[PDB]
């Protein structure tokens, strides 16, 4: 009946229609700073210096982008590492030339979302459910730790940050590859296979599913009237589907076990994402990818290429040109 | 040379130089063609005869390079001047045109010999009218291109069809659904030696 | 990367719906499979929750109603049937990578989404204007210059120094 | 008019989110 | 080429009642170097969105 | 009337020799004796009028002149170009290999 | 009982330049026989004005002042040059070397950024005659070279440049290079600027003396791109005098 | 901008607060099965 | 293709007198180059200072001329700069300053001459590629 | 921008005329039940 | 001819949206 306890009912209501919660209590004004800041950035702000070599970027929508090429500029390499919030800014004038705003929604962002996975173990607590859908979260999250937090802390600048655009996320892509050769990294390899076989078992799941639901319907109605919400019957048949895939294969490579079958879901992909995002934190600390450039040579000692020099070839292309009037010395170091 | 034959030895009539979202006709891009220029024919300073390189198909873009009958490199548009060797400049390369509009003319002053070179990669040098429709300067395809891209695409998705359709006709017994008495003895292993086949026990 | 370099394929709309149909797939996929561990009903006494389901129970071993909830809760909507549920996994992954096939069909033909030519005007007048869209064509051309002589040997291509396009000090 | 055209479709979106959430069909048992 | 010539219909009213400047540092004075803090055109827009 | 100066350079003296009075320091080692020491002088003491003024470089030994008469065939002057001689691009000029 | 780095290290102080003590009203004599060196030179400036573009034909457009967006980036230090004596005994420095540019950006109301190159390169500035003393009256007038914002290696955008990159419009192949000319043929623009320092502060112990600047410059043109600005840039300055 | 910084400041300690303290309001027994 | 004693055979000094190395100097040049002088030279570069290169036109163009064994064999003892008139000893390794530059203390005389003549065969084997830089990798 | 002009027409089709469609069958389906 | 561009769309809407406002009612109307 006190007026501090029953705040606290409210925060931890089941009954309501979004369950807030103290992680929530982080969550929703973080993500509405960085929403918010996000949508009138991506609309409005002026153009960036990203590389802190006074050639502003432009990003936004008024400024001569569309939907495919705009974007929130990264902050200015002059700033690196350093904090730029508005109050250290001159003017907001200054805070907006030097990519005050990414700044500001990364930080916001990355917490809000940190408190959505916790949110996530909060609820499953306050229903009686097992705990651990977090856990499957923490693979997304901690790929965007990576891109946004760890590569810049790593390399020194969050000017070397993922773009807040789909181009810009483009060319975070194609220079990671020039200076970390990510195709050949391991990591990035089991990321490949944890999202391809994701897709893959995601097909499969649905399709045995699918292939094996039990008459319930009419050819003239859809057969997902066939199940009701909250029926305590199972609305396919597990046994059927097992007797298809595993002579598609052979018995023993069929699940018949639906706790195993789903568990199987959830760890390929989750552990796929762990090591990608294990990936790009690392290539953080420039423990780069697999070189095997010039590892051929003949008798003589001729250099004989194999597709890993023609990859080099490539990967050359791109570190030449870009950031094309920011590097005065040969070497490109970070 | 009838210039409908010099047309057809230009890039800008390859099929596959245009875009998907590149609309229009051919000359909303390079624009209407006029006339054939003439054939151009560069010389270094020694009087040699140069051959353009001409662009690939595969190339948006193409770096303007000058070789000899042999093909050794004697000339080039450089990127980077200050290490440059082969410069137009350098080596005194001139552009003379026989036939076409431009026929029995010849230009020394680099930035215009620089400017056919230019366009000698896209082949045979044509005038066209750019303003009539307002030409952007970006190649598109032909129909010739946007046939061939529509019909495989149209089959590519019938394949589907034929697949989707099929399946319905040697399954609609079971297209609501399977049979709700599905017994786990016809799905199991071993239970009959031909699979489905329930005369077939043992 | 030839792709990149040469087509800009990451610049397609219909890349950009299979890697939606493919990312997606696998969020479904990793969702999927986590709801039903985490929703599980109690069948068994152990620690292990395995060994409590058998393949022929006519019970579902998880709550649908609960999930629901859960996710209606969490992220405002949620699945409410089973059915959809699983033909949305067969759907998704599976029109993601249809697109992409049409727009490797395209590229068959050189028809690609290389450029925006709004973009193009601009910059080609305006030596201020840059955006991630010019900042990749860049790359696209050191990479086409920089492979290209190795990469299709049968042009003899002979690319001498100072043609390369090449920044500063790099 | 890009931009308008943009911005209004993104608009567009932003709202269904509201009515598939609180004016979802309501999930009935059984 | 004030702002009857351009067609604007709502900038008058603002201007009739006492918003005269924006953010950007302009008013429609002519003065430059203005400092109108939150009651600029842009933040009347804002507050009519919000 | 817009021309680029760099590319018309090319067109002189200054695309077929050692332009004492525009040519990156580098070039000084296409020819022996000549890197660091002598191209340091020649550079800091540019421009000259003529190739002769190299040998009135202060302080010269007379082995220096020696390498120098050896060399003046391959040395050229024409105008100084501002685009070549600002931003300290005669000590760097962005090249390396 | 001077600071050190790790005092002074993102403070803004390293973008100020040595203040004379306000009792410092004397006089530094000069001996037409000695020689003398300015050891260092620094300005910091504080205000930068730009001319805007009035459009008609006889109302000559005004200064307007503008933002700095470029941050504590802005001074010039560490100048050195000689200080001669004339015949008609007025002084001459004679810029050597030192930090004597910074670029910089200012943006004027409605948006526009104005970058530029601050700088005093190649300065000589001058005294009125019959000196042999400076005092908190004397004044140097003096005029000083403005290279290009950019250098020659500088690639624009598309790739295009003066002393590297491409020459044409390459994502428009067949378009007419004719109204592309200004934005394909790069230029290194070099003119020239004038200052007036105005010396108010003399320790005429110690040979420092410190006052007003202004000067007088153009703005980055984006190597032939579009037409400058003129900018005025005012701004306080110190200077340390040895016998050389 | 210091107006700014001291409610950016004050506003961050407030939710911050609110998160310490509730999960110090016996937390674990708002559950479902077994309270304390 | 093949390690030929034609391949191995480079000059020993200025006055044309040659020398054929085994493939063993060759390859016991090879490790010790890496050991001791690829973190700045590898592929004939010098990324300290690339205007000067391993190559061996511009080793002919030093002073004194340093395209043969003698030649190089004195450079890794008693470096000079390109045009011979200072001793760089106190920057870059030399048997002169091995106590500054630890890894030259335990190479011998003959250690020398194997990593002189890699130097002299390397480019005879990979052409441009020696000393040329990323645009020939 | 120098922009297709007909991309916005286009584009207002594209959106406007599959979602009428969405709209005619759901409301038809209220007014039955 | 030099006509107003924006005037395909003005007279595009112009039909289309009152058109299916109509459609819509009508359709609903036919199927209680
Ligand atoms: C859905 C469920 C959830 C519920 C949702 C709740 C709904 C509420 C939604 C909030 C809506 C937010 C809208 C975004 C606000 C950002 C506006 C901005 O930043 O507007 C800020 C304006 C803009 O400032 C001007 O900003 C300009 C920026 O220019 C740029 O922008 C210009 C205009 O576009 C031109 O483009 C120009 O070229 C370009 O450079 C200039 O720099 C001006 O000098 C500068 O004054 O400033 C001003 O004067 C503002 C006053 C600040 C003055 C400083 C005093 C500090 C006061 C503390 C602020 C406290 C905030 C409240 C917290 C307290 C909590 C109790
Ligand atoms: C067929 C080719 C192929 C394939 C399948 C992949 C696959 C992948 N790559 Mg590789 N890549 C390729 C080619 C390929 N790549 C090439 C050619 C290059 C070089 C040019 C690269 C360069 C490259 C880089 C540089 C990176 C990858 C990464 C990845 C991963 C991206 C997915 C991811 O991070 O999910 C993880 C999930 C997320 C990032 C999602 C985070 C979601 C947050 C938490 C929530 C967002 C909420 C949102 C804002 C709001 C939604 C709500 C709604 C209401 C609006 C994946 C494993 C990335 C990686 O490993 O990152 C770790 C990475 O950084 N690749
Ligand atoms: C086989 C079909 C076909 C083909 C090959 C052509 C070919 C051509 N037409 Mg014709 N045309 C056709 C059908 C066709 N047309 C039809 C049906 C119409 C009536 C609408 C017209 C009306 C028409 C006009 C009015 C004009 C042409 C013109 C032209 C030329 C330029 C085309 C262009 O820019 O395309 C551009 C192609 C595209 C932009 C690709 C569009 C396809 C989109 C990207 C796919 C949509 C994706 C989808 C939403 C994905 C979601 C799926 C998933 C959710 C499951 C070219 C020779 C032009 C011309 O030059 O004539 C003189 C012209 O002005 N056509
Ligand atoms: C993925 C490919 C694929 C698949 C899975 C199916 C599946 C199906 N088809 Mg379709 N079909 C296909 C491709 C495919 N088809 C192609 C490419 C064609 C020709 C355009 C057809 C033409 C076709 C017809 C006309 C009919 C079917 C029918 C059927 C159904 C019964 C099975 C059948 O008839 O198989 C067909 C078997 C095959 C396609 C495999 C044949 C293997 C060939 C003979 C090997 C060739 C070797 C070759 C000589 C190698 C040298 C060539 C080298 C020089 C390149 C089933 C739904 C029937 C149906 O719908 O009934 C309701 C029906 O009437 N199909
Ligand atoms: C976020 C990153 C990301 C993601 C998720 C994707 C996702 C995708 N890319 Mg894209 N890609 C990216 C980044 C990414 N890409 C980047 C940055 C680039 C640079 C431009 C590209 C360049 C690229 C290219 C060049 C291509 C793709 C393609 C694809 C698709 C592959 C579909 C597939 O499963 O093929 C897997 C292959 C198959 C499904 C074919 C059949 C496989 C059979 C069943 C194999 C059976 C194996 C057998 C049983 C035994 C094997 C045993 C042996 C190994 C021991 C998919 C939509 C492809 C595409 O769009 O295709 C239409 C394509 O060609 N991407
Ligand atoms: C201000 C401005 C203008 C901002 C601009 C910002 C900006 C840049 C925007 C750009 C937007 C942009 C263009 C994006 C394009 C996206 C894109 C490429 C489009 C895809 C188009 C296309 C049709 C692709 C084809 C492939 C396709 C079909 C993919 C579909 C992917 C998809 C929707 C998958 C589902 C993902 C998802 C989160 C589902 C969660 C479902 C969920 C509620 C499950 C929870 C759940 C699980 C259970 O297991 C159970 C049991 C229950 C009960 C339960 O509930
Ligand atoms: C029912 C109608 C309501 C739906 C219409 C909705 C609009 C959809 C628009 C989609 C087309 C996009 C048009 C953009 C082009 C435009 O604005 O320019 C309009 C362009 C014409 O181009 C115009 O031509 C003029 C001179 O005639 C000038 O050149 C103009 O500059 C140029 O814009 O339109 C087309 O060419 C239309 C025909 C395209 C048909 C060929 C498609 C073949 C490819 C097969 C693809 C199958 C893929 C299916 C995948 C699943
Ligand atoms: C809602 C869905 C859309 C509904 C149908 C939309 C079409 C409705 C008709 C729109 C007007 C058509 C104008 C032609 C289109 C056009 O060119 O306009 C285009 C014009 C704008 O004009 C454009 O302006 C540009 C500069 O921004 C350039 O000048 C262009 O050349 C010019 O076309 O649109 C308008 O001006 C907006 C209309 C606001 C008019 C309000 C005053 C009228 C009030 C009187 C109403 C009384 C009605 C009594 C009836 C009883
Ligand atoms: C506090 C934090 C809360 C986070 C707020 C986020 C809310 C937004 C989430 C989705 C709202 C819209 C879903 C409408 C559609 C709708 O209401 O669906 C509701 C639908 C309900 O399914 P049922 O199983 O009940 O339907 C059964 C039968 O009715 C089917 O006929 O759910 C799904 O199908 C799940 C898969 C949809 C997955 C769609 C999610 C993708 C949304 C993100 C895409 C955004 C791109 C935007 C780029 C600008
Ligand atoms: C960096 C730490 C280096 C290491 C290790 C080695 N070398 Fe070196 N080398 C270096 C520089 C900076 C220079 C230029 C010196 C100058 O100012 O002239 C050099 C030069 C040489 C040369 C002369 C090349 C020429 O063009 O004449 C030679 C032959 C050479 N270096 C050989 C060499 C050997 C054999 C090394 C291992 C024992 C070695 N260097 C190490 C930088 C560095
Ligand atoms: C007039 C005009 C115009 C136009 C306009 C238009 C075009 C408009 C539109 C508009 C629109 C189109 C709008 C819309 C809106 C929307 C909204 C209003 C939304 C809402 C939302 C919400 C409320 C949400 C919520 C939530 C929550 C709470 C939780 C989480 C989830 C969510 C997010 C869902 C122009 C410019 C030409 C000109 C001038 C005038
Ligand atoms: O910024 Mn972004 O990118 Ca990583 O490296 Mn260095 O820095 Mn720049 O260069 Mn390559
Ligand atoms: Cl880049
Ligand atoms: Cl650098
Ligand atoms: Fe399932």
């Amino acid at each position: 009946a006190n007026l501090w306890e029953r705040f606290c009912n409210w925060v931890t209501s089941t009954d309501n229609r979004l369950y807030v919660g103290w992680f929530g209590v982080i969550m929703i004004p973080t993500l509405l700073a960085a929403t918010i800041c996000f949508v009138i950035a991506f609309i409005a702000a002026p153009p960036v210096d990203i590389d802190g070599i006074r050639e502003p970027v432009s990003g936004s929508l008024l400024y001569g982008n569309n939907i495919i090429t705009g974007a929130v500029v990264p902050s200015s390499n002059a700033i690196g590492l350093h904090f730029y919030p508005i109050w250290e800014a001159a003017s907001l004038d200054e805070w907006l030339y030097n990519g005050g705003p990414y700044q500001l929604i990364i930080f916001h962002f990355l917490l809000g979302a940190s408190c959505y996975m916790g949110r996530q173990w909060e609820l499953s607590y306050r229903l009686g459910m097992r705990p651990w859908i977090c856990v499957a979260y923490s693979a997304p999250l901690a790929s965007a730790f990576a891109v946004f937090l760890i590569y810049p802390i790593g390399q020194g600048s969050f000017s070397d940050g993922m773009p807040l655009g789909i181009s810009g996320t483009f060319n975070f892509m194609i220079v990671f590859q020039a200076e970390h050769n990510i195709l050949m990294h391991p990591f990035h390899q089991l990321g490949v296979a944890g999202v391809f076989g994701g897709a893959l078992f995601c097909a499969m799941h649905g399709s045995l599913v699918t292939s094996s639901l039990i008459r319930e319907t009419t050819e003239t109605e859809s057969a997902n009237y066939g199940y009701k919400f909250g029926q305590e019957e199972e609305t396919y048949n597990i046994v059927a589907a097992h007797g298809y895939f595993g002579r598609l294969i052979f018995q023993y490579a069929s699940f018949n076990n639906s706790r195993s079958l789903h568990f199987f879901l959830a760890a390929w992909p989750v552990v796929g994402v762990w090591f990608t995002a294990l990936g790009i934190s690392t290539m953080a600390f420039n423990l780069n990818g697999f070189n095997f450039n010039h590892s051929v040579i003949d008798a003589k000692g001729n250099v004989i290429n194999t597709w890993a020099d023609i990859i080099n070839r490539a990967n050359l292309g791109m570190e030449v040109m870009h950031e094309r009037n920011a590097h005065n010395f040969p070497l490109d170091l970070a | 040379i009838p210039e409908k034959l010099a047309f057809y030895d230009y890039i800008g009539n390859n099929p596959a130089k245009g875009g998907l979202f590149r609309t229009g006709p051919m000359n909303k891009g390079d624009g209407i063609a006029q006339a054939w220029k003439g054939h151009a024919v560069f010389r270094n300073k020694e009087g040699e005869e140069l051959f353009v390189r001409r662009m690939p198909a595969f190339f948006e873009s193409f770096p303007v390079i000058l070789t000899d009958k042999n093909g050794v490199v004697k000339a080039d548009i450089p990127f980077r001047r200050a290490e440059s060797k082969y410069s137009f400049e350098q080596q005194g390369v001139t552009v003379s045109f026989y036939g076409g509009e431009l026929n029995g003319q010849t230009f020394t002053d680099p930035p215009t010999v620089k400017s056919y070179a230019r366009k000698a990669i896209f082949g045979e040098i044509f005038e066209f009218d750019t303003e009539t429709l307002n030409s952007d300067g970006i190649f598109r395809t032909s129909p010739r291109g946007w046939f061939t891209f529509a019909h495989a695409v149209f089959a590519l998705l019938f394949f589907f069809g034929h697949i989707w359709h099929g399946a319905r006709t040697l399954f609609r017994d079971v297209f609501s659904g399977i049979d709700p008495e599905l017994s786990p003895e016809q799905v199991e292993w071993g239970f009959y030696q031909k699979v489905g086949d329930v005369t077939t026990r043992r | 990367l030839f792709f990149q370099g040469f087509h800009n394929w990451t610049l397609n709309p219909f890349h950009m719906m299979g890697v939606a149909g493919v990312l997606g797939g696998a969020l479904l996929c990793a969702i999927h499979g986590a709801t039903v561990e985490n929703t599980l009903f109690q069948d068994g006494e152990g620690a292990s929750t395995f060994r409590a389901f058998n393949p022929t129970q006519a019970e579902e071993t998880y709550s649908m109603v609960t999930a629901n909830r859960f996710w209606s809760q969490i992220f405002g909507i949620a699945f409410s049937n089973k059915r959809w549920l699983h033909f949305f996994m067969l759907f998704v992954p599976v029109t993601g990578l249809w697109m992409s096939a049409i727009g490797v069909v395209g590229l068959a033909l050189n028809l690609r989404s290389y450029d925006f030519i709004s973009q193009e005007i601009r910059a080609a007048e305006d030596p201020e204007f840059e955006t991630f869209y010019t900042k990749n064509l860049l790359l696209n051309e050191g990479i086409r210059a920089w492979m290209a002589p190795q990469d299709q040997p049968h042009e003899n291509f002979v690319f001498p120094e100072e043609v390369l396009p090449r920044g500063n000090a790099l | 008019m890009e931009t308008i055209t943009y911005v209004f479709i993104f608009a567009c979106i932003i709202a269904l989110f509201f009515f598939a959430i609180f004016f979802r069909e309501p999930p009935r048992i059984t | 080429n004030p702002m009857w010539r351009q067609g604007m219909f709502v900038l008058p009213f603002m201007a009739r009642l006492g918003v005269t400047g924006s953010w950007s540092g302009w008013s429609i004075t002519g003065e430059t170097g203005i400092d109108p803090g939150f009651w600029s055109f842009e933040g009347v827009a804002l507050a009519h969105i919000v | 009337e817009l021309v680029n100066v760099v590319d018309e350079k090319l067109g002189t003296a200054y695309g077929e020799k050692i332009d004492l009075n525009n040519t990156n320091i580098a070039a000084f080692i296409q020819y022996r004796g000549l890197y660091p020491t002598l191209a340091k002088l020649i550079v800091k003491n540019a421009p000259y009028e003529s190739v002769e003024d190299v040998l009135n470089i202060p302080g010269l030994t007379e082995r220096q002149k020696q390498i120098l008469r050896e060399n003046l065939e391959h040395f050229t002057v024409t105008e100084v170009e501002t685009a070549l001689v600002e931003g300290g691009d005669r000590y760097n000029n962005g090249l390396y290999k | 009982q001077t600071l050190t780095y790790d005092d002074i290290v993102g403070t803004g102080l390293a973008n100020k330049c040595p203040t004379l003590d306000d009792t410092a009203r004397g006089a530094y004599p000069i001996d037409s026989s000695q020689t003398y060196r300015i050891a260092r030179l620094c300005l910091q400036p504080t205000t930068f004005l730009v001319k805007e573009e009035p459009k008609n034909k006889r109302q000559e457009a005004e200064f307007v002042p503008t933002k700095l967006v470029t941050r504590e980036t802005t001074s010039l230090d560490q100048i050195q040059g000689e200080l001669k004596v004339n015949s008609d005994g007025s002084l001459t420095f004679v810029e050597e070397d030192g930090i004597d540019f910074q670029p910089v950006t200012v943006q004027m109301a409605g948006g526009e950024r104005i970058p530029l190159l601050f700088t005093v390169k190649n300065l000589v500035a001058s005294t009125q005659p019959n000196v042999t003393s400076i005092t908190t009256s004397t004044d140097f007038k003096g005029e000083f070279n403005v290279p290009s914002y950019r250098t020659a290696n500088f690639l624009d955008p598309k790739g295009r440049g003066l002393a590297s990159g491409y020459d044409s419009a390459i994502a428009l192949p067949q378009a007419k290079e004719e109204e592309l000319a200004r934005a394909n043929v790069k230029r290194f623009s070099l003119t020239k600027g004038q200052i007036s320092l105005n010396v108010a502060k003399v320790d005429g112990r110690t040979g420092e003396i410190a006052g007003t600047f202004e000067s007088e410059q153009l703005s980055d043109d984006d190597m032939g791109a579009h037409e400058p600005h003129e900018v005025k840039i005012q701004g306080v300055f110190y200077a340390s005098i040895e016998p050389a | 901008m210091e107006t700014l910084k001291i409610t950016v400041y004050i506003v961050v300690t407030f939710f911050v607060l609110l998160f310490v303290f509730g999960f110090l309001s016996g937390d674990p027994a708002r559950n479902p099965k077994r309270k304390d | 293709a093949e390690l030929t004693p034609e391949v191995l055979t480079v000059p020993l000094n200025s006055e044309g007198k040659t020398i054929t190395l085994t493939e063993k100097q060759y390859l016991e040049g090879k490790r010790l180059f890496q050991y001791a002088c690829a973190s700045c030279h590898v592929g004939g570069i010098t990324k300290t200072n690339p205007s000067l290169d391993l190559r061996t036109e511009t080793l002919a163009l030093a002073t004194p001329p340093r395209d043969n064994i003698e030649g190089l064999v004195d450079y890794m003892k008693n470096p000079t700069t390109y045009d011979g008139e200072q001793e760089i000893a106190e920057v870059h390794p030399s048997l002169r300053s091995a106590d500054i530059f630890p890894k030259m203390r335990n190479l011998t005389e003959k250690d020398l001459v194997a990593i002189a003549g890699h130097i002299l065969v390397e480019p005879k084997i990979l052409g441009d590629k020696w000393g040329g830089g990323k645009v020939y990798y | 921008m120098e922009v297709n002009q007909l991309g916005l027409i286009a584009t207002a089709l594209f959106v406007l005329v599959p979602s009428v469609f969405l709209i005619i069958l759901y409301v038809q389906t209220e007014s039955q039940q």
